[PDB]
């Protein structure tokens, strides 16, 4: 609905540097680089072709949301998540810190204070231990 | 909590992505 529309959207955002309307080959491999990846260009165009319905080079919103929404198998939701972890856990110790949150929302491009990090980890912090958990960034990431 | 989703659509995007 509207709402997980604007989500995707958002997300399509933190993509589309230039806020031109789509991600180009450029733009993937900005954000996998913040994120710790370095894709080669090869890699990157093979990743933006997986997705470019319209054969125009570049991802648009629609192609976006497209592979955003598609149904994606339980078993492999499960797995998704997991990688999803392992970007922000990036000292692998199985607990995403503060400060590994603060490093992931600062690469992404996002901007926030370091209160809105700790608030970020403090309302998925339900166990209370300074830290967020696997469980806990599944019970946020669903 | 919507700084959260977001972000993480984001990082899953590049993981959908890097199939
Ligand atoms: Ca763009
Ligand atoms: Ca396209
Ligand atoms: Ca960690
Ligand atoms: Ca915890």
């Amino acid at each position: 609905t509207e709402e997980q529309i604007a989500e995707f959207k958002e997300a399509f955002s933190l993509f589309d540097k230039d806020g031109d309307g789509t991600i180009t080959t450029k733009e993937l491999g900005t954000v996998m680089r913040s994120l710790g990846q370095n894709p080669t260009e090869a890699e990157l165009q093979d990743m933006i072709n997986e997705v470019d319905a319209d054969g125009n080079g570049t991802i648009d919103f629609p192609e976006f949301l497209t592979m955003m929404a598609r149904k994606m198998k339980d078993t492999d939701s499960e797995e998704e998540i997991r990688e999803a972890f392992r970007v922000f856990d990036k000292d692998g110790n199985g607990y995403i810190s503060a400060a590994e949150l603060r490093h992931v929302m600062t690469n992404l491009g996002e901007k926030l204070t370091d209160e809105e990090v700790d608030e970020m980890i403090r309302e998925a912090d339900i166990d209370g231990d300074g830290q967020v958990n696997y469980e806990e960034f599944v019970q946020m990431m669903t | 909590r919507r700084k959260w989703q977001k972000t993480g659509h984001a990082v899953r995007a590049i993981g959908r992505l890097s199939s």
